[PDB]
RNA sequence: ACUUAAGCAGUGGAGCAUGUUAUUUAAUUCGAUAAUCCACGACUAACCUUACCAUAUUUUGAAUAUUAUAAUAAUUAUAAUUAUUAUAUUACAGGCGUUACAUUGUUGUCUUUAGUUCGUGCUGCAAAGUUUUAGAUUAAGUUCAUAAACGAACAAAACUCCAUAUAUAUAAUUUUAAUUAUAUAUAAUUUUAUAUUAUUUAUUAAUAUAAAGAAAGGAAUUAAGACAAAUCAUAAUGAUCCUUAUAAUAUGGGUAAUAGACGUGCUAUAAUAAAAUGAUAAUAAAAUUAUAUAAAAUAUAUUUAAUUAUAUUUAAUUAAUAA
């Protein structure tokens, strides 16, 4: 899916599985739940 | 009422298939599908299309349908191989790269081929080069 | 058999004699044709194949397994469409369909079974009778798995001439259905 | 007997091939899960922002044939003269465009030719797959279907034993099949024409 | 035909024509489609066979969908469209149709290049060749060749057939009189060809050699042969020659219908 | 740093767990190695040889890194990674097997009778 | 009516193999516990597998996207743009962490499945009932009978597919097993004629005799409840928890330790039973061989040979052909 955006400009692809983690990312963002920032080394 | 030639009128008949005068034997079709309607309607082009090649095809001799067969833990599942062979006899072999270069062209799904031809005619090393570097390199050359 | 090539010509394609000519010079005249038994190569019905039914036969220009097409000459270039319209009436209606709006209220269905049932006059029942519920309630029956709740109306007709009837209905899905039940068995009751 | 009137046994399976090499016919099924994976992702389109199209496509059917491959798929959609709906444009990215057209891409990927067949269902229910992916989001036929195979299958005997009463090739074919055609055999024996019944998802279609 | 590439004719053409044309430019460039002068202006002549308005199409011409924006579930059965599992019985009597035509046109059309079986002197062209070819597939048992021969055609005299039959070894049959060699170490049959024809020229040049060779002494050894046969079933056995009797076999019957039937 | 391994191994295309990404990287390693292990292996087998080239091999062979090893390949479930009950004719397990039997995902496959 | 009681055939005290448990262990990875009994998955655990222990060791890591510097190309014109490829970049990825962290999906175990709704019709003022019948028959829903009840849909049955017996086709009987192979098709739920005994008494069952029969077995296919689940390794999603650690790699170890305890199998405890021998080779089926199989031969155990096990060497076969 990574490569479509390469190949077909002018058609627009809608990758749900993305979309859905991202708004679950955004859902624990929200409430304080997410993940600490990982130590820089 | 309407005229309908000969070709249209072979189609609503089983294939024509030609004698057999000398008896060379100059190729071996062996169709193998996991299903028999499709193997057995492109065996029947087949032999059509040696008809109007000129080759004498025996027919699809049915061969023994191989069983594979699994146990999921008690679920049986199995897979059938039917088989067909057809002989080609007393032709030339361009005729035969005709035959089957069409019948690859035009070909069913779920279907493979194997074909092998009798050639008659007159009477008239990675690993080993590897070994060789080795040997040469200066681990092993240091030994002698 | 074999037929000279002007009969053929006037009666076939012009691309289609060169064909039928090397055919004719193949197949002997005295050939005896069997018909197979295995599989069953031809059509069912009768056809020289010389035209192209847009149904029963691929689409020129779309894609399939036994595409001859040049593989970037297709010509399908509007997807919006169902490509292949249905043949004949263009319609695939049973034998007999039974839609009112897509075939290709109370008093009129309780006239029309009435008239099917008792042979009463539908118009008459549509037209003059006028039906008031006099009793709507909700009644129930246990049961060992549950409590079953139906709705039981009470109507009267009459066509204010002298006529008269009273009819009950139940119905556990629904009080309109009681309604229509009720409605029935009034004008059964006249 | 007859292909109007029976489902091949091929057609079963969603993969349908085999090779003398089993390790290449491994590798076509494993390429044919993940194409079909790729296939379902790239079925929703959204032009901005509210103005996303979800296509609900079934499963697709792999017709390996010894030169070429066909992936044939069944999808559901939903002034057009003048412009291109996204819809429009994925069926000719997948078959149509000159340059990166999706079907090379597949052709190099199988090693051999590939074409794509999508077939549009304008409802959804007249297939269980699309039907479930979008929800996720009789007897007088019968009748009538037998007694007219009947009636073909008597009009042959009729046709045949009047040619008999005017080796065993009998006469011209014209008379064999004298009133039989295109018009009336094959969509009179045609089978699963109907949907008789559901039961949301199965769908039986008689 | 090369209508649609070139903007410039348009001019003159059946409106469907100049719409189809649009149609398929747009649809095979796809990304490198760019707005072009001449094909506005054809499609400004297609206002009148369709119910659009002129601005209309110049719009939808610009700004595509959204340009047309800012301008069912679960629907009724109309009986007009078949199930899916109907239409793959269609889609199989389609291509049953397919290959009907093709019979019925295409394969009389493969008669002109048919040539004589020009049959290879039997005796003269003894060594027959296996190659095998696995039909769309890459398949390793593609590159195996073999060559076999029955030995008796081999030219060569007892002692030098004595000694070729001693040096084949377990390539050699004594109940078929077949010399058989299989080759598939190279990556092409032809090269494996050349290395089976390599090796029997080496084989009957010595074989055909006599003057410092000793090997009428050495009996033919059979023990692989023995083997081979030993894993197989025989059918061997035949009814006694004696036991028949002739006697008691049916005896045709006169009937005299096929008698004037034919005479 | 950037990647697990001494050598970059592209992503397999399908199912992916920790255990599928090592029994790919130590998949590829043999097929760059097996050459190279074949010939030590041949030097140190070969008695015709001196004895020191042979334990030279031999000691070279211990040398080297576990992810050239013919053993240590082992066939794992491509759908779930599971690495016991593996069917090398679809390279499944059991249960995945199963599934895409039923559903008509493996060609030829059928309900026993 | 499961299950029991009976009859028959066994197995059953020892050794080993293989599990579980206990104990030990650095770990001996994971499984049960509301009082009969039950922690018990192995289509192969030396390394890998692997999930456990010890020691080192990796830190945006396996993906998606953002924002930037370096090379590669394509164009325009060194620069502009596009992409690719690296290096960072932080959201995070990841988790064989948790069921005392839940809900679906399912996976099974048990019960009921000639029965449940719907439509009419009829009885009762009505809630309701749908009646004889709480019938007969069979080994059993397999079959009938009656009666204000009769229908349609599913379900069941029929049907379907195996096996069997035949017919047609196919095979130039050297891919030969034509005694075979696989396609189509037919056949049966057996049909009958009498005798005797019962019978709702014949236009019925039990048998038995005669006649035509090749005909004698089998599987699958539906829903409704109820219980059990986290090796629910039959998954998904969500909840919560770790984010130099509960994530990741390498070396070795462990899963094989034994006072014991109980299951499962193999080998035995001798003569209705073990051993040796039995080359023109007594007699099979179903499988498997491109990530192979390994024939015949030579050599050593070893000894005239044979047998058996390795070694040397690969003959054919990638297969109705050879093994
Ligand atoms: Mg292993
Ligand atoms: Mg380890
Ligand atoms: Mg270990
Ligand atoms: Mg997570
Ligand atoms: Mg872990």
């Amino acid at each position: 899916f990574r490569h479509l955006k390469t190949l077909y400009p002018d058609i627009e692809f809608v990758d749900l599985e993305e979309q859905y983690r991202l708004s679950m990312v955004e859902a624990k963002k929200r409430r304080g739940k997410g993940a600490p920032k990982k130590m820089k080394k | 009422t309407r005229p309908y030639p000969v070709n249209v009128e072979a189609v609503y008949y089983a294939p024509l298939k030609l004698p057999i005068k000398y008896g060379d034997l100059v190729a071996d079709i062996q169709l193998r599908s996991y299903d028999n309607e499709n193997l057995d309607f492109y065996s029947d082009f087949i032999l059509r299309t040696g008809y109007y090649l000129g080759i004498p095809l025996t027919g699809p001799k049915p061969l023994p349908t191989r069983r594979e067969r699994w146990t999921v833990i008690k679920e049986n599942f199995e897979r059938h191989t039917h088989k067909r062979l057809i002989r080609a006899w007393d032709t030339n072999p361009e005729v035969l790269q005709m035959l089957i270069a069409y019948i690859t062209k035009h070909s069913m799904a779920g279907v493979g081929m194997k074909c092998n031809f009798f050639q008659r005619s007159e009477i008239s090393s990675a690993v080993g080069q590897k070994v060789l570097e080795l040997l040469d390199s200066p681990d092993f050359k240091k030994h002698l | 058999q074999h037929y000279d090539e002007s009969l053929l010509s006037r009666y076939y394609p012009e691309s289609l004699l060169k064909s039928i000519k090397l055919a004719q010079q193949t197949i002997p005249e005295d050939t005896k044709f069997r018909v197979s038994r295995n599989v069953e190569f031809a059509p069912p019905y009768l056809d020289d194949f010389t035209k192209i039914h847009p149904f029963w036969d691929y689409k020129p220009g779309m894609p399939h397994l036994h595409a001859q097409e040049e593989n970037n000459n297709f010509s399908i270039f509007r997807w919006d469409q169902v490509q292949q319209p249905l043949p004949g009436e263009g319609n695939i209606l049973p034998p007999g369909v039974s839609l009112p709006n897509d075939g290709g209220s109370k008093s009129a269905d309780v006239a029309a079974g009435l008239h099917k049932q008792t042979g009463v006059d539908p118009d008459y029942i549509t037209r003059k009778l006028t039906m008031k519920p006099l009793v709507m309630k909700r009644v129930s029956n246990q049961t060992g798995k549950g409590k079953i709740a139906s709705f039981y109306a009470l109507v009267v007709v009459g066509d204010k001439n002298g006529m008269v009837g009273l009819g009950e209905g139940k119905s556990r899905e629904e009080m309109s259905k009681a309604i229509f039940k009720a409605h029935w068995d009034a004008v059964r009751n006249l | 007997n007859n292909k109007l009137q029976h489902l091949n046994n091929m057609n079963n399976w969603n993969t349908q091939i085999y090779n003398y090499n089993k390790n290449m016919e491994i590798m076509n099924t494993m390429n044919d899960k993940l194409i079909n994976k790729l296939l379902y992702k790239m079925m929703t389109l959204k032009l901005n922002n509210m103005n996303i199209n979800k296509i609900i496509m079934s499963k697709t059917i792999n017709q390996h044939s010894l030169n070429k491959l066909n992936i044939k798929f069944y999808y559901y959609n939903n002034n057009n003269n003048y412009y291109m709906n996204m819809m429009n444009k994925l069926m000719n990215i997948m078959n149509n465009n000159m340059n990166n057209n999706l079907c090379n891409i597949l052709s190099y990927y199988y090693k051999k030719k590939v074409t794509i067949e999508p077939i549009k269902l304008s409802y959804i229910y007249l297939n269980s797959d699309i039907f479930s992916k979008y929800i996720s989001l009789d007897h007088n036929i019968s009748m009538n279907y037998i007694n007219n195979i009947n009636n073909i299958n008597n009009n042959k005997y009729n046709n045949m034993i009047n040619l008999l009463n005017n080796n065993n090739y009998i006469g011209n074919i014209n008379n064999i099949y004298n009133n039989m055609t295109i018009d009336n055999i094959p969509m009179d024996i045609l089978m699963y024409k109907y949907l008789v019944g559901w039961s949301i998802v199965k769908l039986n279609f008689i | 035909a090369d209508l649609y590439m070139h903007p410039e004719k348009w001019k003159g053409l059946p409106p469907q024509r100049i719409l189809e044309l649009y149609w398929e430019r747009m649809a095979r460039l796809g990304s490198e489609y760019k707005p072009n002068k001449d094909e506005l202006n054809a499609l400004l002549t297609t206002s009148e066979y369709s119910n659009v308005p002129v601005n209309d199409i110049k719009k939808l011409y610009h700004r595509g969908e959204q340009g047309a924006i800012d301008i069912n579930s679960l629907r009724p059965f109309m009986f007009d469209e078949l199930p899916s599992q109907a239409q793959e019985l269609v889609a199989q009597h389609r291509e049953q149709r397919f290959y009907n035509r093709l019979a019925a046109y295409e394969l009389p059309l493969l008669a002109q290049y048919r040539q004589e079986y020009k049959r290879p002197s039997p005796e003269s062209h003894p060594v027959t060749y296996r190659y095998t070819s696995y039909v769309g597939e890459e398949h390793p048992n593609s590159r195996k060749v073999v060559l076999s021969v029955k030995t008796k055609e081999l030219g060569l005299e007892e002692k030098s057939l004595h000694k070729f039959r001693i040096l084949a070894r377990s390539r050699y049959d004594h109940t078929t009189d077949i010399f058989k060699m299989s080759s598939d170490k190279f990556e092409h049959a032809s090269q494996n060809a050349r290395y089976l024809h390599d090796i029997l020229q080496r084989l009957l040049a010595e074989s055909k050699d006599l003057t410092e060779d000793d090997f009428s002494d050495v009996p033919l050894d059979t023990r692989h042969t023995i083997a081979k046969s030993l894993r197989k079933k025989k059918r061997d056995y035949e009814f006694p020659e004696h036991w028949k009797r002739p006697e008691d076999a049916p005896k045709k019957k006169f009937d005299i219908v096929d008698q004037l039937l034919s005479t | 740093g950037n990647f697990r391994f001494p050598i970059k191994t592209k992503l397999p295309p399908g199912f992916i767990n920790a255990r599928i990404l090592r029994d790919n990287f130590k998949r590829q390693q043999f097929k760059e190695n097996e050459i190279l292990v074949k010939s030590l292996k041949f030097i140190a087998r070969n008695m015709n040889l001196p004895t020191k080239l042979r334990l030279e091999a031999q000691l070279k062979l211990n040398a080297l890194p576990n992810y050239m090893r013919s053993t240590q390949i082992k066939n794992r479930c491509v759908d779930s990674g599971h690495a016991r009950f593996v069917l090398s004719d679809f390279r499944l397990c059991r249960y995945q097997f199963r599934e895409n039997a039923l559903k008509g995902n493996l060609p030829g496959v059928k309900k026993g009778i």
